[PDB]
């Protein structure tokens, strides 16, 4: 089975660069079809959708955030890693990875995830 | 053999090195040239090829006279191995002023329109038999990528326009499993108008940065995922747009939804892809002519609206010498996918008024991960020595 | 921009609750699935419709899922407790980009 956990600091000042890491188990990122998806849940809203990308790192970003985040892949370390660029106090929430069902875009639906982070900007 | 699936990363792409060229024009001087406009260039799992829509003549020929025009009868779809020049051995694989011609690995495909301008007929040629055919469903001048087309595990998707070309086209993604339509998704997205598509396989999807001939001069960038047939369209996000006509650096913008409505009433065939966050994009020099070519990485320019910020700028054709519609190819390589392209140089009517006839010659430069020199690769062609 | 949910839904036990998803055109009113998400406050969502009702496994019987037009309604049958959590509609949206829009979050509190 899939396991997913996410791995990033707690903390991150204003106008830094929020970097997280899901580190999956029981299965292979290397394989091409998948997308390895990053989700975020501020506290007062619902889930935010943030990026996708697969092991070739062909990702597609959040249009609201495209401008600032990156998605990569390591298919050495078996891991995928988040990185926010210039957060604010938008940016805290909790941070989810989760993996999409196949490689299409209208048929997505995300059944596994993982455990969540809180990431908070603040000073 | 095999579907070609295009399931490898993209490869570490520094500049461009110069990779093959057929000196057509310099040629047609002294043997007998096949007259071209609008080449493409397109690659088996083995080796590559030049694609052209010759105007049915050779060069020193006295139909040669007046080849300007963009649709006629005669026009046909050449093909040849990349760098044999189109001699009078080429092979014409079908009958075509507007071409899109891929290879999936197993046969090659062509999508060939010809008829009317008002009642065009697109022709499905796979693995060198007629399979599928449709006609214009808006009854205006209906046009594909003019370059190579993607197949991802033996589904091709060509993009077909059909309408005004200053105004609302109906832009629709058609999905070729060997010759036979099987698919036709209207395009979506924010692109208001789309044509002539750079498209390079993006595993799972294809990516084609296509050309706006009615108000932008920034490129639209239409996603295609081959698996569900979905279809999303934006505009290339770098301040630095890549169609000409346009209005100079410090005052082109764009901001990846929206034509910048900046000299957009024309437009050049071009294309851009994405290393990361980064786009590397060809140009001409030039901001209102299709004169020179250059190709350049914008920092952040595939993300950030409005970046402006290059590096790695090449020249490939000089600011004095004419250049012409440029596209997009890939070729798989051990273990990543190499982005090439490829640039036409017209020489003849209209800018130039010694000779009677317009024809062109290719340069094909391939992505490189290691370092490079410059120089330029001009056409070469002295008009005052090529028949009248 | 995300879809549009009730911001809550109360039910006694034994009874039944819908909660209504509205789309748009670039949305569930393109004909593009809706799959629906349980959360649990505190912790991570788990799927529970996708097709717009193809309850994947271990998920009760109870919850059921429609699409008509560009609106989605989940209905939970039954009305257990622990059932007492955000229920989220998902929906591919393509007016920009590859987008996915999640519902504003329907509260189900078994009372
Ligand atoms: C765009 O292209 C499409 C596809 O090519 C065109 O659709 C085709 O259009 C043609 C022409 O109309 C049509 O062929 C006709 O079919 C009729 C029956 O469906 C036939 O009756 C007709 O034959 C008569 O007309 C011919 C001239 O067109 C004559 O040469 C022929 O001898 C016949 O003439 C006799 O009969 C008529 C009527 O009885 C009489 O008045 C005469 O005096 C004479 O006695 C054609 O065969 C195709 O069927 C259409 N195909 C499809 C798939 O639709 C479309 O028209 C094009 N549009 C534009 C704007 O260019
Ligand atoms: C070339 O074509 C034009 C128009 O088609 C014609 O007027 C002319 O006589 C032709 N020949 C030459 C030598 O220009
Ligand atoms: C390619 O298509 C075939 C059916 O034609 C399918 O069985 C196979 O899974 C596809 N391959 C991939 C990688 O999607
Ligand atoms: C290019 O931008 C505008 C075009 O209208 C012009 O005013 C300007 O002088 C040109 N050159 C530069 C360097 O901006």
């Amino acid at each position: 089975q899939v396991q997913l956990q996410e791995s990033g600091p707690g903390l991150v000042r204003p106008s830094q660069t929020l970097s997280l890491t899901c580190t999956v188990s029981g299965a292979s990122i290397s394989d091409v079809d998948f997308y390895w998806t990053w989700f975020r849940q501020t506290p007062g809203k619902g889930l935010e959708w943030i990026g996708y990308t697969n092991s070739i790192g062909n990702a597609f970003y959040n249009p609201s955030l495209q401008s600032r985040l990156t998605i990569s892949i390591d298919t050495s370390d078996n891991h995928f890693s988040l990185r926010l660029k210039s957060v604010t106090a938008a940016d805290t929430a909790v941070y989810y990875c989760a993996r999409s069902n196949s490689n299409t875009w209208s048929r997505e639906y995300f059944q596994h995830w993982g455990q969540g982070t809180l990431v908070t900007v603040s000073s | 053999a095999e579907y070609r699936n295009w399931s490898k990363p993209q490869c570490n792409i520094t500049g461009f090195a110069p990779f093959s060229k057929d000196n057509s024009i310099r040629l047609s001087a002294g043997g007998d040239i096949w007259v071209t406009r609008e080449p493409y260039v397109s690659c088996d799992p083995d080796k590559c090829y030049q694609f052209a829509l010759g105007q049915g003549t050779t060069l020193n020929n006295g139909h040669s006279n007046d080849t300007v025009h963009d649709r006629t009868p005669y026009r046909t779809l050449l093909m040849n191995e990349l760098g044999v020049p189109f001699h009078l051995g080429t092979k014409q694989v079908c009958i075509a002023w507007s071409s899109s011609s891929c290879h999936d690995g197993k046969a090659w495909l062509h999508v060939c329109v010809t008829g009317d301008d008002e009642n065009a007929t697109a022709s499905f040629i796979y693995n060198g038999r007629l399979v599928d055919s449709i006609g214009s469903w808006s009854k205006k001048i209906l046009r594909t990528q003019e370059s190579e087309c993607v197949c991802i595990n033996g589904t091709c998707t060509v993009v077909m326009t059909d309408g005004s070309a200053s105004g609302k086209a109906d832009t629709k993604i058609l999905f070729i499993e060997e010759g036979k339509i099987v698919h036709t998704s209207p395009l979506s997205g924010s692109a208001q108008h789309v044509e002539e598509c750079s498209c390079y396989p993006r595993y799972p999807g294809v990516r084609c940065v296509c050309r706006d001939n009615w108000k932008g001069s920034n490129r639209p960038i239409v996603d295609i995922n081959v698996k569900d047939y979905s279809i999303v369209s934006s505009y290339v996000c770098s301040g630095l747009v890549g169609d000409t006509p346009r209005k100079n650096d410090s005052s082109s913008s764009s901001h990846c939804l929206d034509p910048n409505n900046e000299e957009g009433g024309h437009g050049v065939k071009g294309w851009a892809f994405d290393d990361g966050n980064d786009v590397w994009m060809g140009r001409t020099i030039s901001e209102k002519l299709r004169s020179g070519y250059e190709t350049f990485k914008v920092i952040e320019g595939w993300s950030k609206p409005n970046s402006k910020l290059q590096i790695n700028r090449q020249v490939i054709v000089d600011r004095g010498n004419r250049s012409g519609y440029s596209g997009i190819f890939s070729v798989e390589g051990k273990s990543c996918i190499n982005r090439c392209f490829y640039v036409e140089l017209i020489r003849g009517r209209k800018q130039e008024t010694e000779v009677l006839w317009t024809s062109n010659s290719i340069v094909v430069f391939c992505g490189t991960s290691g370092t490079y020199g410059t120089g330029s690769w001009p056409d070469g062609a002295d008009i005052n020595l090529m028949p009248i | 921009s995300v879809l549009t949910q009730p911001p809550s839904v109360s039910g006694a036990p034994g009874q039944r609750v819908s909660i209504s998803c509205t789309g748009s055109s670039s949305n569930i009113g393109a004909g593009f699935d809706v799959h629906w998400y349980q959360q649990v406050p505190g912790t991570a969502p788990k799927l529970l419709i996708y097709g717009n009702s193809n309850r994947p496994s271990g998920v009760p019987d109870r919850f059921s899922a429609s699409k008509s037009g560009t609106s989605a309604s989940l209905a939970i049958t039954g009305l257990q407790p622990e059932d007492e959590a955000d229920y989220y509609c998902q929906s591919y949206d393509n007016s920009l980009s590859v987008n996915y829009v999640f519902g504003t979050g329907t509260r189900v509190t078994v009372l």
